[PDB]
């Protein structure tokens, strides 16, 4: 919808040069996209990331307006989120789907993201190794030689990331 | 017969910052990250790859301002060009 479409000119143009390298996808009538969205608002000692829904709302849309099946989970734990994955791996859509789209929106540390029970006495992390061996070639065979794009949106630290420079 | 395949490959990770660094998020509106690429990706997902989207949101936040934050593109392992052809 709100997604500027493809005309077929461009997309036979688009795909008329780049042909051979550029990923087949399949057949808008037949395949079966999944995407899936994982964003803690609440969490049991961090402060609560006030304004996700608006980010819920924002990605859940734009990927359905992609073709995509958005099923959105909230407020999971380091656990929670790494049994979550590897049920999405399993997904028999996957099969007959030409790439995936996963999210992840929370608090985070330079390890990685933040489960909802994470606190400093006890951490509650998912580090992004993990995530993208729940979905490699060996634990999600199905998704096979089809672009995987991950998302996520969480602080990687403290630091605010800026240096004075003087002009 | 069996054959072997990449153990990892076509993936391709597009964090909201750089290491050690955070990133922002509006009480009303949400984190910034988010809201660039949606807004990127409703307007160029008919001729750029994603690829050449990602790279767009970071040249968006290319200019620093109190709330600074430059988003990265990690372990990218994606063959091909992967274009969304949207309305296809
Ligand atoms: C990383 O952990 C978080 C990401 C998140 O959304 N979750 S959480 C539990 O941490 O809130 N990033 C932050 O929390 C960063 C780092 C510390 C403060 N912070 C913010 O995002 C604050 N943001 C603002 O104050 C703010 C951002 C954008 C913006 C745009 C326009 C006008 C005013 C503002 C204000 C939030 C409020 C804690």
């Amino acid at each position: 919808g709100n997604v500027k479409l493809c005309s077929l000119e461009e997309a036979q143009r688009i795909w008329k040069q780049k042909s051979a390298e550029i990923y087949p996808i399949m057949d808008k009538s037949s395949r079966t996209r999944l995407a899936l969205i994982i964003c803690n608002e609440e969490f049991d000692s961090i402060p609560r990331r006030t304004g996700a829904e608006v980010d819920i709302t924002g990605m859940t849309m734009l990927l359905q307006n992609l073709g995509y099946s958005v099923d959105v989970k909230k407020n999971l734990t380091a656990s929670d989120m790494t049994t979550e994955l590897e049920a999405f791996a399993h997904r028999p859509e996957h099969k007959t789907s030409d790439s995936t789209f996963l999210v992840f929106m929370s608090h985070g540390i330079r390890e990685g993201i933040c489960g909802k029970k994470h606190s400093e006495q006890v951490p509650d992390i998912l580090q992004l190794n993990a995530i993208f061996n729940m979905l490699n070639t060996k634990n999600c065979p199905s998704l096979k030689d089809k672009p995987k794009v991950i998302i996520i949106q969480a602080c990687r630290g403290d630091s605010p990331g800026v240096v004075w420079f003087k002009d | 017969a069996i054959k072997k395949a990449h153990i990892e490959k076509d993936f391709i990770a597009f964090c909201s910052s750089t290491p050690d660094n955070v990133s922002w998020r509006h009480p009303t509106m949400g984190s910034v990250f988010i809201g660039r690429l949606i807004e990127h990706m409703q307007e160029y997902a008919c001729s750029c790859d994603v690829e050449e989207i990602f790279r767009k949101v970071r040249f968006s936040f290319e200019q620093p301002d109190g709330r600074a934050q430059m988003p990265t593109t990690e372990r990218v392992t994606l063959t091909r060009c992967f274009y969304l052809f949207p309305g296809h």
